[PDB]
């Protein structure tokens, strides 16, 4: 009877995949030990990025419906490079129950990323109109019904700089880059000791092609926290069209490799979500007359 | 038979491009319609006409747009062109590249041998776009995909044609690229007297500033329209033609140079046939102000296709 | 002592209950048990179900 | 020489109208265009296509209108045809009835020889309202005045060829009105073997019910468009060939009955000629259900004309 | 792509014929001409025409003619129309009946897929000896053998159109036969009034006896031979476009009636497509004075096929 | 209204000139015939066409030439264009230049303000003599005396097309005569690269001997008839159209230097409108071979020029 407790442990993982179709990464060392909070919590800050997730996926595997757990993976999973397998994470979050305010604004960013406006702006409102001080052309409504709110939001509770975070984000998405800069640069005047908002200062200033000014931030960000992958892949976006393809390249696989350090590195199905990274290296590396190695890049294994 | 789609059908530009082709496509052939807000209503519209041989088809789109739409992964088999107009009515082009990207991976991915036209502006830079995106899924044909660029030959010819009237000459060559300094007319290479050489300048100057005329006319209001959709149907019907094996004209376009110029892309002569470019010609003898002009325009062309191939977001 | 461990290990590799699974997964459980890489292999191949010593390091 | 000019240029349904009526005009011929906004931008944006023997010309009218515009009065000297396609997107037709009237009082001042076409929209009130105009000023001939209704043909004509296939038709016979009940298509006129009556009048039925089918396609944003600039452009070609000398065809109008109906005005078949309406033929034999149709179409058409002519009356 | 050979290319309507031919035929196409004497003086000449993308091919006969010719057996590979327009300048039958059954049984055997088309003289006659010769080998299609007859449609369109100036009209329909008193044509189903009885009677005359008008004038040195080159030109062309899928039009020719007549052949109107004939419509309603024409003219056509068929058996 | 009399219209090429003029007229213009014997067969047959707003003339000559023939007199009052076909088919110098010089006589004596056309050879000799002719009477003007010497540019296009495939050019300029070595085709004038220098002079070669070998072909019984037809209908529209204002086109013809050139008459290129020639160009660049071609060619022109003169001095 030695196998007991491996038949069950593997019907959590299908019982639960069933109604959230997340994919659960099969390899996965944590899923046999008592306490992985405990440790993962540690994990996050001590030690690297990604290996940190599998630890608060293995909680959800002893315990589902708690709220921390997918709050957690789904804020960690994304400060790594995989945006599209953390929106479903917190879609969950949210199932549990709705009031949660530190939810909504990991959904305000996350959609953002991929231009689904809609959803961007319905998480947006949510998350004033769940606190209970905040009470009752890009498109002639739907927009400013949203902004006219915020508006009506710093009259008064001047300096809390989340507002300010969400106004960044608002104005991101529609194209109003030259002045998402300085609400950004507020919100890190008010709190200036966490990378999570100097990444979002770089990330404008390189859409509004003032590339120069980006790596400073970028360089905050990277010295706050190592392991903060999302700042590397920007720096390498930015250096490649300042035209220093030798560099960008360099970047590039020092995001790649530091992504997956772990031992047995990959299981299988989250794989898709790194695919979309290799095509920054090809996209630089066919550049610069770089013959046979662009099929590589097709597969795996680096360089 | 032949199958022609219009992407962006019920834009400024799209629904007279669309009117011009209904009247204009042979017996037996389809047309395919396809927009994210009023196609409906112009499939509709379009479909009274008496017009006997021609079905009129469409696909309604999300009304918030959602990448990989499954309206258009439908209305996408079959299809022998593809139209794309769509596009905003490097602020412009930041938007422009997503929305090229997202159609071309769309058709592409059901319909991979299908002809690409591409007429939403900038050109210089979102041809290459194109062929990246086709080159990511591993369909890439050099021979099929082509830039619009008529445009700037209608102004050059209607230019000098009323200069030396009466002297009337059907067409006038333009080489180079798309947008004003990079496009050279080779006035040198027509038929009959010129005239001087300050005239002559002075008529080559006007044809490349003729958008921001039309712009200031409008009070910046609006842009060309009515020309634009002009030369779009007729550079189609010309492919449509050499496809189905009734004609094999020759035809100024902005296509991959294929390593017989220094150039990756450049606007150049070449003869359509029944499966895509069968001939690209050289530029020809030019006189040695327009041996400068081209110089110019070819450093600022290189500059236009480094910042469409190296295209890419950042992650907030 | 360890012959234990070994021989428990390989009536759990011989199950059609367990067989059908990735290998990745049976590894990672194996190894909670005090079952080194060294004695992974000797798992494996009792059971003839034999994998490379790197791959299971690796 | 022929001078045609188009009143309401910048509208949605002039534009396309205009840049249609540009591609067909015969070598060396005017068009000129009018608007009380945004004439120079489409005359502007006309100019670039390379069309050789046509010249454009345009005006502006002030932005708050006045009677008697003196820009109306400088372009409307020397023209042929006149293509009265102004109007606003009861109080439709109370709006368009006073355009209508000073927009034909003022061109008639100064080019009486004229020809004018109607398109504003409620073509059965609104044809005698002009005809009491040119009647005040003293300069009005029945054979120069004509009411657009082709695209009741158009619609007639695609849905019998969409019924019997393969067997193609190029027109059908419509007589009556231009407007919902008023409307009677004469399908026993055509040749070849017809379809039994239970879906013949279901054809009858959605020829007249078509033009409210458009607009809820379009979710009450609008109407038809481009087949209404077809419609016109197809019709002033026809009024340009046979006054030139260079035809005589037949067609269908709502026009001036000059003593051989009971009904003053009616769409009826005619031949046009060198100077406006050459002959006026007779209907010819119909059904009964045919004949019950038209017996109740004619009442409805008086108190039309009744209507426009008591508001001309109390306007004038 | 379609190859079109002209058998008797050399006589005096076989070359203006192939004039015409080359001048219309489509982008793409082959030319084939065969001739016992002056094929090769006619294929040079007409091989110098600056017309692109029609190739001209040739072969040439034994002077003193040979059954079953070799190189006319060389020439018939390929082929997708033949028209036969061989015929020596009751002898005027007697001689050509041979001269018909050896060429359809020559190319028959080649190529037994391709469209017939006679136009050699005594149609009612020679059409079915062609239908009995195909028979006898095995490869016979009742819906690819047409005989020509659109000169009567021509000849009474002309002379209608010139009592009714201004009024036109396209074409006029003609039934029966293509001899003398077998030619109907029914002037009740044309739009339009009409002129009185005694002057239709004296028009529907002229259309019957117009073939012996042109031989009186020439004095009885020769017939009409550019009329005839303009009908089978224009029917020709008719052919080829329905086989490419570029068209479905309506003729009348002198057809096979598959059991929807009570005569074996007669002219009535069909409807072409890309396997030959599509449908065959009935005559419609008619007249009194037309009906008791049509019953002396199936009484005439009778005799006639009899006669056709008499010795195309039993004979060779 | 215009009126185009063809001079000669029974002869091999009078029938198709006519036959091919007939189809292309415009609307409500006359077409005159006439010759010395088969006129009103010719005449009769081809107002059969159902061709609606064109108006068939004929007249017949006493059958032994008679000099100014009254019949001729009559017809050629009110005609605009007359078309010069009558060649018998240095005995044909002999024999074809007074004929030219009678009728030249007769048909100037009524109508001085047409245009003539040149049609029958020698083109190079007999064009002076309808000019002295003219000058004799006292109407000579140099803006409305063409010859016709288009067929040479149609084998030359066609020649090089059949050369460079898949690239075709319209047209090619020739200049010089129309004669043998009097005929310089200027390839160098055309877009696109060309074959070595030498395949060029075998094609150039072949341009100016290809008269020949279609007698050859013929076994010396005859001579090219449907090419110099279709040239000579070319031309004729040309003129026409550009006669009633609706073109202005550019053309290579066989005319007056007029001082600009050494040479009295020379084929070169003209625009012309609305009263015959309107700018006569020059020639433009050329190579050193063309250069030492052209050298001979006027050499051989003058004396052309000297021996037509010479023929015409002697009549008084």
């Amino acid at each position: 009877e030695w196998v007991r407790e491996y038949a069950e442990a593997q019907e959590q993982l299908q019982r639960v995949q069933n109604e959230t179709n997340y994919p659960f990464e099969p390899n996965n060392p944590y899923m046999y030990h008592d306490k992985p909070m405990e440790e993962g919590i540690a994990m996050l800050q001590l030690a690297n990025m990604a290996e940190a997730a599998l630890a608060f996926e293995a909680v959800c595997q002893k315990e589902p419906e708690n709220v921390e757990a997918w709050r957690r993976l789904g804020t960690t999973q994304a400060e790594n490079e995989k945006d599209c397998l953390a929106i479903i994470a917190l879609n969950h979050a949210r199932m549990l129950d709705p009031k949660d305010i530190a939810v909504h604004a990991a959904l305000a960013v996350s959609h953002t990323n991929e231009h689904n406006v809609g959803a961007a702006l319905q998480s947006l409102r949510s998350w004033l109109l769940s606190q209970p001080q905040y009470e009752h052309f890009a498109a002639p409504s739907e927009y400013r019904d949203c902004c006219t709110l915020l508006y009506a939001a710093v009259e008064m509770n001047p300096n809390d700089p989340q507002l300010h975070a969400s106004l960044g984000v608002l104005h991101n998405l529609s194209h109003r880059f030259d002045e998402a800069a300085k609400n950004f640069r507020r919100a890190v005047e008010l709190r200036p000791d966490d990378a999570h908002m100097w990444n979002k200062l770089g990330a404008t200033l390189a859409n509004g092609n003032r590339p120069q000014e980006a790596l400073e931030a970028y360089n905050r960000a990277l010295d706050i926290n190592p392991g903060y992958v999302r700042v590397m892949y920007n720096m390498a976006v930015s250096y490649s069209n300042m035209a220093q393809y030798p560099l960008a390249a360099k970047h590039i696989t020092r995001a790649i490799a530091l992504q997956a350090g772990g031992t047995n590195p990959q299981g299988e199905g989250s794989r898709i979500a790194t695919r979309g990274l290799w095509d920054l290296l090809r996209m630089t590396l066919n550049l610069m007359d770089r013959s046979d190695l662009v099929e590589a890049s097709w597969q795996q294994d680096l360089t | 038979m032949v199958n022609v789609a219009v992407i962006g059908a019920a834009g400024g530009i799209g629904q007279s491009l669309s009117l011009l082709l209904l009247r204009e496509l042979p017996f037996g052939s389809t047309l395919s319609l396809y927009d994210v807000v009023g196609a409906p209503g112009v499939a509709a519209d379009l479909s009274h006409i008496d017009r006997a041989g021609i079905t009129v088809k469409h696909a309604a789109g999300k009304l918030p747009p959602v990448p990989r739409d499954p309206a258009l992964t439908e209305l996408a088999e079959g299809v022998d062109v593809f139209v794309i107009v769509a596009g905003v009515p490097d602020d412009l082009f930041n938007v422009n590249a997503g929305i090229v990207m997202d159609l071309v991976l769309t058709c592409a991915s059901v319909s991979p041998n299908a002809c690409f036209c591409i007429v939403t502006n900038p050109v210089n830079s979102t041809t290459p776009i194109a062929a990246q995106t086709l080159r990511k899924i591993g369909v890439y044909n050099k021979n099929k995909l082509l830039g619009v660029s008529l445009l700037d030959g209608l102004r050059a010819t209607r230019f000098i044609n009323n200069a030396r009237h009466p002297l009337v000459v059907p067409y006038v060559p333009v080489v180079g690229g798309h947008s004003d300094v990079t496009i050279v007319p080779l006035y040198s290479q027509i038929p009959g007297p010129l005239p001087d050489e300050s005239t002559l300048k002075e008529i080559r100057k006007r044809v490349q500033v003729a958008g921001t005329e039309v712009v200031k006319a409008k009070a910046g209001r609006g842009s060309a329209t009515l020309s634009m959709a002009e030369a779009g149907a007729r550079f189609t019907m010309h492919v449509v033609k050499a496809l189905m094996g009734l004609d094999t004209p020759m035809v100024y376009a902005y296509v991959d140079t294929d390593g017989e110029h220094e150039c990756p892309f450049l606007a150049m002569p070449v003869v359509l046939g029944k499966n895509g470019i069968e001939r690209r010609l050289p530029i020809g003898p030019i006189t040695t102000v327009e041996k400068e002009m081209l110089e110019e325009a070819v450093g600022v062309v290189k500059k236009n296709i480094a910042k469409g191939e190296t295209f890419a977001r950042s992650k907030l | 002592e360890k012959r234990k461990r070994v021989s428990s290990a390989v009536q759990f590799l011989h199950d059609s209950r367990v067989k059908i699974t990735p290998a990745a997964n049976k590894i990672q459980f194996l190894k909670s048990k005090g079952l080194t890489t060294e004695e992974v292999c000797e798992a494996f191949e009792k059971a003839g179900q034999t994998i490379p010593l790197d791959e299971i390091k690796k």
